[PDB]
């Protein structure tokens, strides 16, 4: 019944283009800097689509042009950079630390692939437009008059296998903060998007390929 | 049969959606959608070490964030 196709997939097509509007809102910095916090958690994910899990923030900081290019034409979301310790594969190269006018993320590095790879837990620079998920959760980590540091590649492993503790007891997963209730995303934009998300899902689910 | 995850599936109002039961294992006492954690407090390092905190340790410890448990709840209601 080719109509019907057509109408579920244009569900979908819609469901999707809305999904990317509100990812945008959330990684704005006018509506997200307020709770990137050193020890809050973070979801990577390239654009590409290499997700690299969660990880710690550790620092943020205003992205920097380059001399030669005073106007990159960066988003707002490529304006920032949120340094977060990921746990990289041991197969993974050297972290640089500093990203090019045209990069999201550092070129060398992969998420952990291979069972028996324990990884290697790095701070990594990562752009805003990364950015996929703010956890309720905080570790703590060394700050500034603290006395530690994350230079120090044990204190990494140290917090580093603390996470992966708290992700082995949220089974269901890592508990995300709310656009509303947490972040208090006043726009009236992204209240109607939420809710146009959800009477389409309301839609596509009265569709019968849903359960066909 | 398609299937579908909701981008919604993370935010509080998920647990509104009818199937919820049926798409979180835990259900209402998943620590995933606890009402309980406070944003703002650290979780405690010891606790996560698996090392016992000191006395009158103030980290949020899992303990604050998990529900009450109803088989402990109908104990204390009996007499
Ligand atoms: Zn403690």
């Amino acid at each position: 019944d080719e109509a019907l196709i057509k109408d579920y997939h244009s569900i979908r097509e819609q469901i999707d283009q809305y999904t990317k509007d509100m990812v945008l809102v959330m990684q704005h910095p006018t509506n997200c800097v307020k709770y990137i916090n050193p020890g809050r958690l973070m979801h990577v994910v390239t654009s590409d689509g290499t997700d690299f899990g969660w990880g710690v923030i550790i620092n943020f900081y205003e992205r920097r042009p380059e001399r030669n290019n005073p106007n990159p034409g960066w988003s707002p979301q490529e304006s920032y950079v949120v340094e977060v310790l990921l746990r990289l594969s041991s197969d993974s190269g050297s972290v640089d630390s500093k990203l090019k006018d045209n990069q999201c993320i550092p070129a060398g590095i992969a998420p952990v692939t291979q069972k028996n790879d324990p990884g290697r837990w790095e701070v990594v620079p990562c752009l805003l437009s990364c950015m996929h998920g703010l956890s309720q959760i905080k570790l703590h980590v060394p700050d500034k008059k603290s006395g530690g540091s994350m230079d120090d590649p044990e204190t990494r492993r140290r917090v580093g296998k603390s996470l992966l503790e708290v992700q082995r007891r949220f089974e269901d997963g890592i508990p995300h903060m709310d656009p509303i209730e947490n972040m208090h995303i006043r726009d009236v934009e992204f209240k109607k998007l939420l809710r146009k998300i959800e009477v389409l899902e309301s839609r596509l689910v009265a569709n019968p390929l849903h359960n066909s | 049969a398609l299937s579908y995850s909701s981008p919604l599936r993370f935010f509080r109002n998920f647990r509104f959606h009818p199937e919820f039961t049926r798409l979180v294992a835990g259900g209402w006492r998943s620590l995933t959608y606890s009402s309980r954690i406070d944003p703002d407090k650290e979780m405690c390092p010891y606790e996560l070490e698996g090392t016992q905190c000191p006395s009158g340790c103030s980290f949020q410890h899992f303990v604050d964030i998990t529900p009450a448990a109803d088989e402990r709840i109908l104990l204390e209601l009996s007499g």
